[PDB]
């Protein structure tokens, strides 16, 4: 299995710096080009820059000339991205990738991407609130007021997935995010079953298990 | 830079049928266009690298063509796993520029929504905020209305809504409309309705509650 | 530096055979001799 695990990257106010690592394992990293590509939330892809194997030709993006610096360490089979003086427009999911043409076939491998959030707002955990259960019933779980992203939501530690729907986050006028997670359950399954929505927020390092009942 | 104009922005078609995307280039990039596929949550997946040449492991149903300033990816026979976002990219001139991105959706039989409305929890009232949620689960297409009426007062500008992507099984959407209000304003009105109008509903279904 | 039967693709940074383009639509300007 080829891999491009990406570490580093998280939250940082404007003007700050942040280095990213893209470790490879499974193919000759030292004989191919490897590039960077960011994707702002809900937007398209953006070519940051690329670098050749011997680091003798580094091509950046004009609009990001001074912000980013690219380098690689073949000894560790890992690519680097040294970001300097970022802004809110520089918030995106940074993917690394490598394309080549060996064995007579063209290949391409990507990392899982890492989110970089550039904003002056302070980290805050979610404020969970239940939704009153209204021949099918429905209850939910309001995850309101939290920064930065993301926030994960499951039901019964993952023992309930039929009909569960977690809606995307939406930034409120207060700069904070808010989403809801609902589920469809039989109407008569209320006075017999127990429903819990456990919300996790790695940024704030919080963890809320809230019980929903009428 | 070289702007890649990729239309249509969204395309709805059923599996087994055909799909042809378009990507116009601001200026002649010759035969140096690629094609990628990206699904919600994963990284991009390349498919074409010389406007027709395919990557390895890419089925033959993906057929790219075009040169100069107009390129088209054709997905001859569609499949469930082929419904996602598709970008176009040029690399004839630096920097490499992508396209806006078309998104394929699965055209299925119409389905009316199951409307629900959740009054704000007593836990949230102590906070001083009010969030009246209204759920519209299981409906196709995604084009559905969800108004609010506090005492027959059609609200406006104070209610956002997000949506889930097509479900893996029934390929049906789910919508949530959140009416944000003040605690003081929430307790000076009694009716909080959610009027839903969708193609699958002959008449606008409505459901409300009393504080 | 590619042979007389290959062109250079800047996306893959490698010489691609012309045969894949000769017998397929209009090949690049450099492969017109190999077809
Ligand atoms: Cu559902
Ligand atoms: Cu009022």
């Amino acid at each position: 299995e080829v891999q491009l695990v990406e570490s580093g990257g998280g939250l940082v106010q404007p003007g700050g710096s942040l280095r990213l690592s893209c470790a490879a394992s499974g193919f000759t990293f030292s004989r191919y080009w490897i590039s960077w590509v960011r994707q702002a939330p809900g937007k398209g892809l953006v070519w940051v820059g690329e670098i050749n194997p011997s680091s003798s030709t580094i091509n950046y993006a004009p609009s990001l000339k001074d912000k980013f610096t690219i380098s690689r360490d073949n000894a560790k089979n890992t690519l680097y991205l040294q970001m300097n003086s970022l802004r809110a427009e520089d918030t995106a999911v940074y993917y690394c990738a490598s394309l080549y043409y060996d064995y007579g076939d063209a290949y391409d491998y990507w990392g899982q991407g890492t989110l970089v959030t550039v904003s002056s707002a302070s980290t805050k955990g979610p404020s969970v609130f239940p939704l009153a259960p209204s021949g099918t019933a429905a209850l939910g779980c309001l995850v309101k007021d939290y920064f930065p992203e993301p926030v994960t939501v499951s039901w019964n530690s993952g023992a309930l997935t039929s009909g569960v729907h977690t809606f995307p986050a939406v930034l409120q006028s207060s700069g904070l995010y808010s989403l809801s997670s609902v589920v469809t359950v039989p109407s008569s399954s209320l006075g017999t079953q127990t429903y819990i929505c456990n919300v996790n927020h790695k940024p704030s390092n919080t963890k809320v298990d809230k019980r929903v009942e009428p | 830079e070289i702007v890649m104009t990729q239309s249509p922005a969204t395309l709805s078609v059923s599996p087994g049928e055909r799909a042809t995307l378009s990507c116009k280039a601001s200026q002649s990039v010759e035969s140096n266009v690629a094609w990628y596929q990206q699904k919600p949550g994963q990284a991009p997946r390349a498919l074409i690298y010389s406007a027709s040449l395919r990557f390895s492991g890419i089925p033959a149903r993906f057929s790219g063509s075009g040169s100069g300033t107009e390129f088209t990816l054709t997905i001859s026979s569609l499949q469930s796993e082929d419904f996602a976002v598709y970008y176009c990219q040029q690399y004839n001139n630096y920097p490499l520029t992508f396209g806006a991105g078309t998104k394929l959706e699965l055209k299925r039989t119409v389905a009316a929504p199951s409307v629900f409305i959740f009054p704000p929890s007593d836990e949230q009232l102590k906070s001083g905020t009010a969030s009246v949620v209204c759920l519209l689960n299981n409906f196709y297409p995604r084009e559905a209305k969800v108004q609010w009426k506090v005492d027959n007062a059609l609200q406006s500008g104070n209610s956002q809504e997000s949506v889930t992507e097509q479900d893996s099984k029934d390929s049906t959407y789910s919508l949530s409309s959140t009416l944000t209000l003040s605690k003081a304003d929430y307790e000076k009105h009694k009716v909080y309705a959610c009027e839903v109008t969708h193609q699958g509903l002959s008449s606008p279904v409505t459901k409300s509650f009393n504080r | 530096q590619c042979s007389a039967n290959e062109y250079f693709d800047s996306l893959l940074h490698a010489c691609i055979p012309c045969q894949l383009r000769c017998s397929s639509a209009t090949p690049p300007l450099t492969c017109a001799a190999y077809c």
